[PDB]
RNA sequence: GGAUUUUUGGAGCAGGGAGGCAUCGACCUGGUAUUGCAGUACCUCCAGGAACGGUGC
């Protein structure tokens, strides 16, 4: 899995309403670089977990390294780079 | 046009005007306009004369008006009748 | 790099991810706030990270302003008036700033509806009792860390301070 | 109702003239003069563009037919 | 027939017009157009729950108006002819 | 010119979507009305056009055949411009047809040869063979089978090819002299030559 | 020109102040807001001659001439045959308005410049 | 029926007895006189059914056509 | 064609207030503007009736339904008429 | 006849009513078929109309600024005051 | 893509059950089949039926034509 | 004339309706009154499938996609 | 020169009552599940709390 734009999270306190986790997933992320969005829902199949995704690539690369297992509403948060590109990537690049 | 006027519905309004019959209107104010009918058009605007203006407040009201103009969109219901007899 | 009223007006502007119209006034080495009434009013959000900014002070009557990352700055000061410039201000991100002292978060207390606060990578947040003193003083608080500010927390810091 | 066009300019006038010329009745955003590479002239017209529609208005009426390096130019609204 | 031409007979008539939203007006007829928009002087208008305003001139959307109250005196008949 | 694509991907047939009514639309349009007044010369053939047609579902493109060896796409709305010439022909082309999907377009030409077109970006698909000239041609109107191409041929016969194989499928034998024109009285089930 | 601006919001005697020390159409269009400033006399006329001094400027001037008609009368004629447009029959047709009330062996010589070459 | 369309159903039910109600809830009953292009309409012998029980009896009426909700056959 | 209506059209690009009929506030850039007065719009701040806001990517709304809308000064320098 | 009895009151500061009761106040600078208004400088009151209210002449003004009124909701206009000469 | 109109022309040959929303009105709606429909959206529906979302409470109509005045929108049900 | 929504055709919307009335689902076709055809259609939540909304009652919709 | 982009218009009419009832939604304590790579009505479950918020009569 190589370096990208998005981070995938998971292990997230799935108990945080939606919209308050992906605010508090912004204001968090963004002291490493623009996140330009967050793709977070409550199924069965993705409850605690999220996609962060920043312009610059540096960015998450260094966000993956700083806050690999920070304490996040009570738990360890797991990080890594998504398997695949974002779909706003994918727009914003051609 | 005339036609439609003279046998269709409005025709009611058409008849009270040739027999100078009164009519009472129902209206969308929640009055009721009672007098006759001087003049009429497509969209029920009319010229009324002798008008009794009848409504509640519960109390019942009511007032004299001898000659006015009713714009035809407040009109609900227009009523002919035995009441000019 | 003075924040000037032209600065304000080639900024990047936006709806953030969540929503939000904000202003994105990132990485201009600015050291002082101010000259902010160019910006109108028109923002829930304005992103200041990455500056020179040593006191957050200097706000005009900003109506709408909900959101204030303040990230990667030199804030050791945070000063007195800020509710009466910023009613709704609503949540704060200050991680990595300079705050040393418990008594300069002070300020924080006068801000009503101020819900969401992060203070992380500040020397103060190594104070003994750091996040009590901030429960007690700033009960508006409800996520403080990113982490829930408790029930629990509030009753210990009602009787540590009394 | 911001952009006009200005035709009848001499071979001397360029978008410094232009500037120039119609910046008494305001602030321009934008002035156009197409080229004949072969020549590397202008064909004779271009279209300034006005920040106001007023602006634009008040050009017109002052500056068509009047003259511009010696000659006659034509001014009006470009579309 | 078209009794909006009748209503634009009555320039410098004083009426007095309810309105649909319960507004009472009374002024001088300046003009009634073709879309019953009526323009008035010399009005003392009385929305519905205030004493009076006088206004030296008022123009109403045609639409809005409920009826007018004409004057005892007027000839209808002779206003009736085209 | 430049033509290339449009807009952001659309093609120069997909959506009518523009124009005054709607190319859905339902078959009555309304008591009809004959013209008085010409709009557009269109041009480009030097040669008279040997024929006209429209486009499958509702009239969104107009295409036609010249005698230069050429078709042409238009907008069919009197507008300007002419969207992708096709060439490949050796001699006057002779008649057309369109896939009733509206992707695949056929041409036959007195070169004694019939071509599958890509109506999207001007391809010859395919090219079928046979030593007789091939008068109207018409694809097969059913959604079953697009697929079969039916051709009429002056040498009596008319046959059916299949688009995939190329091959012949079936030959018509029974009529005399030369073919003219194919119609389906009913879609699928007949056709009158 | 966004001191011009700024010094526009703050802005009337003092803000002319302003405008004429600042003070090329612009400080002609601030030339004809000093003249209906200052008309609201003689020396809003005075500041139209610094309008026509700082040249459009025969519009503006035309148009003081409607607000003071019968003020200077032949000066005023003068003015207008010393402008110089090269058609500009408008001019023919302000003294025109001039003549129908003001007459004189003027009026003749208002009606020969009319036989001077245009349409 | 093969399509059955508004202003055909209504010309049918002519000479007949029907109820119309009003979009302000009130309903009257009577025999359908005629109607016009607008849908306005003419009752005969009308009665008047607010909150469904009778009201008034009232004669014949004419309805403003911007009034109505439905017409019912009945 | 309107004069308001020209003037609204001048308006496409700009950033625009609009209140609907039932008084949502909705503010942000006009991007098509119709002769009807239907009008789409993007990166939008709308304010309710309770006072709240909400922020919305795109939006479209129905001319008969809007009450009023709010263009900038930019504009008033149409004076003709 | 004359068409002027909106092109009268053109430039002036006129007092426009809404169908909701709201009192818009601008110059009245263009209209149309439809009463579609153009009001520039206008601002909006809620609550009175001052004539010389002794408390307060002006409770709920929102300064708006350069705004279109759709013609459906305007019920009346009367005259506010003259042109502001700008 | 589909036009509105349309559908109805699908809803008139399948003879489904039909659910209106009326304007203004929340707390009823009205249910049938439609047999036709005119150019102003009026329709003529068979064996209609006033739904109390409140009262969860049916009347019984018969043959009634619904003004289109009314009409806000046009569900199907399998009842 | 046409209401421009070229731009909205097959992407899922949010559609404010007068009554205080919310809906949300896929645009499917539209006409010159701008009545509409929505599929998939969800009252806000139960599932309506395809429907037809007259324009008359469309106060507002906004996209939940990007157009 | 009244038949869908101006000017012969598809507009219109309808809201107070009282000083508890019904529905919708976050929501707050405990405890408990879930560790999955996303573009969203809403999102674990269990028990307790609502001197909460909005809409209608």
């Amino acid at each position: 899995i190589r370096p990208n734009h998005t981070i995938y999270i998971n292990n997230m306190n799935d108990k945080i309403k939606k919209e308050e986790l992906k605010r508090s997933l912004y204001a968090l992320f963004s002291q490493f670089g623009h996140v330009v969005d967050i793709v977070a829902l409550k199924t069965m199949k993705m409850r605690g977990q999220a996609f962060v995704i920043f312009k610059e690539l540096g960015s998450s690369t260094n966000a993956l390294r700083q806050l690999q297992g920070f304490p996040f509403y009570g738990k360890p948060m797991r990080i890594q780079y998504a398997k695949t590109d974002s779909d706003i990537i994918s727009k914003m690049r051609g | 046009e005339e036609e439609e006027f003279n046998t269709g519905p409005l025709s009611v309004l058409t008849q009270s005007v040739k027999n100078n019959t009164q009519v009472l209107i129902n209206c969308r104010n929640n009055k009721k306009l009672l007098g006759r009918v001087k003049a009429f058009d497509r969209h029920c605007n009319m010229v009324l004369e002798n008008v009794k203006e009848m409504w509640t407040e519960p109390v019942n009201k009511d007032r004299y008006i001898s000659k006015m103009f009713l714009r035809g969109d407040s009109v609900i219901v227009v009523l002919r009748n035995p009441l000019i007899a | 790099v003075k924040l000037t009223a032209e600065l304000i007006e080639q900024a990047a502007q936006y709806t953030n991810a969540v929503r939000d119209r904000e202003l994105d006034l990132r990485g201009y080495k600015i050291p002082v706030i101010e000259n902010l009434g160019a910006t109108l009013d028109q923002f829930d959000a304005i992103d200041f990270s990455d500056n020179e900014i040593r006191k957050l002070d200097g706000f005009p009557l900003l109506r709408r302003l909900k959101t204030l990352l303040v990230n990667n700055n030199r804030i050791c000061r945070i000063g007195e008036g800020l509710d009466q410039a910023l009613p709704c201000l609503t949540e704060l991100i200050l991680t990595n700033n300079s705050l040393v002292e418990l008594g300069d978060l002070d300020p924080l207390a006068s801000l009503k509806s101020l819900t969401y606060l992060s203070i992380l990578r500040n020397p103060v947040t190594n104070k003994k009792h750091y996040r009590l003193y901030v429960i007690y003083k700033v009960p508006q608080v409800r996520v403080l860390d990113f982490q829930k500010v408790k029930l629990k927390e509030r009753q210990e810091a009602e009787k540590m301070f009394k | 109702k911001r952009v006009l066009y200005v035709g009848g300019l001499a071979e001397e006038v360029d978008d410094k003239v232009l500037h120039a010329a119609f910046i008494p009745f305001g602030d321009i955003t934008d002035i156009q003069i197409p080229l004949d590479y072969e020549t590397e002239k202008h064909r004779g017209f271009a279209f300034v563009e006005f920040e106001l529609a007023e602006d634009a208005a008040a050009a017109i009426d002052n500056m068509n037919e009047s003259e511009l390096f010696g000659r006659t130019i034509r001014v009006n609204l470009a579309k | 027939m078209k009794l909006v031409r009748f209503l634009m007979k009555l320039s410098h008539e004083t009426v007095t017009i309810e309105l649909k939203n319960g507004t009472q007006v009374h002024g001088t007829i300046t003009g009634v157009d073709v879309s019953m928009n009526t323009h008035l002087k010399a009005v003392k208008m009385t929305l519905k729950n205030r004493e009076p305003v006088q206004l030296e001139t008022l123009s109403i959307r045609g639409n809005n108006i409920r009826y007018f109250i004409l004057p005892d005196s007027l000839p209808l008949d002779t206003l009736l002819v085209d | 010119v430049k033509e290339m694509y449009d807009y952001q991907g659309r093609s120069y047939l997909h959506i009518p979507q523009d124009v005054g009514v709607n190319l859905r639309s339902t078959m009555p349009p309304e008591k009809c009305y004959l013209p008085k007044k010409q709009i557009h010369v269109w041009s480009g053939h030097t040669k008279g056009v040997s024929a006209v047609r429209l486009f499958p579902l509702s009239g969104h493109l107009l295409l036609s055949c010249s005698m230069d060896c050429k078709i042409k796409l238009w907008e069919v709305y009197g507008e300007r411009r002419c969207l992708r010439t096709f060439i490949g022909h050796s001699k006057a082309v002779r008649d057309i047809c369109f896939n009733t999907a509206g992707t695949q377009f056929l041409s036959a030409a007195y070169d004694r040869y019939l071509k599958l077109w890509d109506t999207e970006t001007g391809q010859c698909i395919s090219r079928f063979t046979n030593r007789k000239v091939p008068y109207c041609v018409k694809f097969n109107p059913d959604e079953d089978k697009q697929n079969l191409f039916v051709a009429g041929m002056s040498d009596k016969k008319i046959v059916q090819w299949d688009i995939r194989s190329g091959e012949i499928v079936q030959e018509y034998d029974r009529h005399l002299g030369a073919v003219n024109t194919i119609v389906f009285v009913d879609e699928n089930r007949r056709f009158v030559s | 020109l966004r001191s011009h601006p700024l010094p526009e919001t703050a802005v009337f005697l003092k803000l002319s102040p302003e405008s004429a020390e600042e003070y090329y159409l612009k400080s002609s269009d601030r030339l004809d807001e000093a003249a209906q400033r200052l008309a609201t006399v003689n020396d809003e006329r005075f500041v139209s001659k610094a309008g026509k001094s700082n040249y459009h400027e025969l519009c503006d001037l035309i148009s003081q001439n409607p607000d003071k008609v019968q003020s200077l009368n032949v000066d005023a004629i003068i003015r207008g045959g010393l402008t110089r447009f090269t058609d500009q029959l408008g001019k023919l047709w302000c003294s025109l308005a001039d003549y129908y009330i003001r007459s004189g062996h003027f009026e003749k010589a208002r009606d020969v410049y009319e036989e001077a070459i245009r349409t | 029926s093969l399509p059955l369309n508004p202003k055909p159903f209504l010309n049918g039910l002519t000479g007949k007895p029907v109820m119309v109600k009003l979009k302000w809830g009130m309903e009257y009953k009577g025999y359908l006189v005629s109607v016009d292009g607008y849908m306005n309409m003419q009752l005969a012998n009308t009665e008047e059914y607010i909150d469904g029980a009778l009201s008034g009896h009232l004669g014949e009426v004419l309805i403003r056509c911007n009034n109505v909700l439905y017409i019912r056959g009945v | 064609i309107g004069v308001p209506i020209k003037v609204l059209h001048e308006a496409e690009g700009h950033i625009v207030t609009c209140e609907t009929n039932t008084g949502e506030v909705y503010r942000g850039k006009l991007i098509e503007a119709e002769d009807n007065m239907n009008c789409q719009m993007s990166n939008i701040t709308v304010t309710y009736r309770d006072g709240r806001v909400a922020q919305l990517e795109q939006v479209y709304i129905r001319g008969s339904k809007i009450r009023f809308l709010i263009l900038p000064d930019m504009l008033k320098n149409m004076l003709k008429s | 006849g004359k068409s002027s009895k909106m092109l009268q009151h053109i430039d002036y500061r006129m007092r426009c009513i809404l169908q909701d009761g709201r009192i818009f106040i601008g110059t009245f600078k263009a209209f149309d078929k439809h009463m579609n208004l153009i009001l520039c400088d206008c601002d909006e009151f809620r609550k009175i109309k001052p004539k010389n209210s002794k408390q307060a002449e002006r409770e709920e003004k929102r300064v708006l600024g350069l705004v279109l009124l759709r013609g459906e909701n305007l019920v009346s206009m009367t005259v506010e005051g003259p042109p502001p000469k700008d | 893509m589909v036009q509105p109109i349309n559908l109805i022309f699908r809803y008139l040959q399948n003879r489904s059950r039909i659910q209106v929303w009326l304007y203004e009105q929340v707390n009823m709606r009205i249910e049938g089949c439609i047999i036709g429909f005119d150019e102003y959206m009026n329709l003529v529906l068979d064996d209609a039926e006033e739904i109390h979302s409140k009262t969860k409470s049916r009347k019984q109509l018969g043959r009634i034509m619904l003004k289109g005045d009314n009409i806000t929108l046009l569900q199907s049900v399998s009842n | 004339h046409p209401p421009e929504l070229k731009k909205f055709m097959d992407k899922k919307l949010s559609l404010k309706l007068n009554g205080g009335r919310h809906v949300q689902g896929i645009l499917r076709g539209f006409d010159p009154f701008m009545n509409l055809v929505i599929d998939e259609c969800v009252e806000m939540q139960n599932n309506i499938g395809m429907v037809v909304i007259r324009g008359n009652s469309i106060i507002m919709l906004e996209a939940l996609e990007r157009v």
